[PDB]
């Protein structure tokens, strides 16, 4: 897809969830950079 | 053209960067249906990722948005988990990494919960999960997350019901 016209992007924020923080789309794979690469495990709760 | 550079866990960055990973963790609605339950993480490795290719093809668009936006490119550092993360530390990210059902368009998706894109490590709902165990809550099998700079420039701002 492309973005809005007139846009570079688009802001998705929830509304409901109040902790719940913003998740973003481009449309352009050129409009971002893979700077950090994590290995991790999740840790099941105590 | 991309080589990996470990950071240490006495390095100021490593330090910043699983910060921010482990103070984004969030409760899901799905009750750790998609990506697990869990509170935090155990970080076993942080790398730098260096491509001299892939970095002049960001700062060029960079360029073109930030002038685009009145010299404002909009920056961000947010999360981005895919089972395709070996394909894009070496060719980047493009169409192939597009969500075609993501409900703000079919775009590439990033997040700043880490928790979230964690959420995807394994594909679309979480996939069927681990390979090894098929447990989408999984303690044990290693999983990679990105930790990605992001152009957002002019943003459109869509509320959403979640
Ligand atoms: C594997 C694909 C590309 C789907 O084929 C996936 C990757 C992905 N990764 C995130 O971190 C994220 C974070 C928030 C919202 C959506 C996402 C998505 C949606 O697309
Ligand atoms: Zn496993």
């Amino acid at each position: 897809a492309h973005s809005p016209p007139g846009h570079h992007s688009v802001t998705g924020r929830p509304s409901v969830n109040g902790l719940a923080l913003a998740e973003y789309v481009i449309y352009r794979g050129e409009q971002a950079y893979p700077e950090y690469l994590i290995t991790y495990q999740i840790m099941r709760p105590e | 053209g991309t080589i990996l550079i470990d950071l240490s866990p006495d390095d100021k960055e490593f330090q910043s960067v699983e910060e921010e990973m482990q103070s984004t963790v969030r409760e899901h609605r799905d009750g750790g249906h998609a990506g697990g339950i869990f509170n935090r993480y155990n970080i076993l490795k942080i790398q730098k990722v260096c491509n001299k290719k892939l970095w002049e093809r960001y700062t060029h668009r960079r360029k073109e948005v930030s002038e685009e936006n009145h010299n404002h490119a909009n920056e961000r550092m947010l999360f981005h988990g895919s089972p395709f993360v070996n394909a894009i530390i070496h060719k980047g990210f493009d169409e192939r990494h597009a969500y075609i059902g993501g409900m703000f368009g079919a775009g590439i998706y990033f997040a700043e919960n880490s928790s979230k894109s964690n959420q995807y490590v394994y594909g679309i709902g979480g996939g069927t999960g681990c390979p090894v165990h098929k447990d989408r809550s999984c303690y044990i099998c290693h999983r990679q997350l990105l930790f990605c700079r992001v152009t957002l420039g002019k943003s459109f701002l869509q509320f959403s019901a979640m």
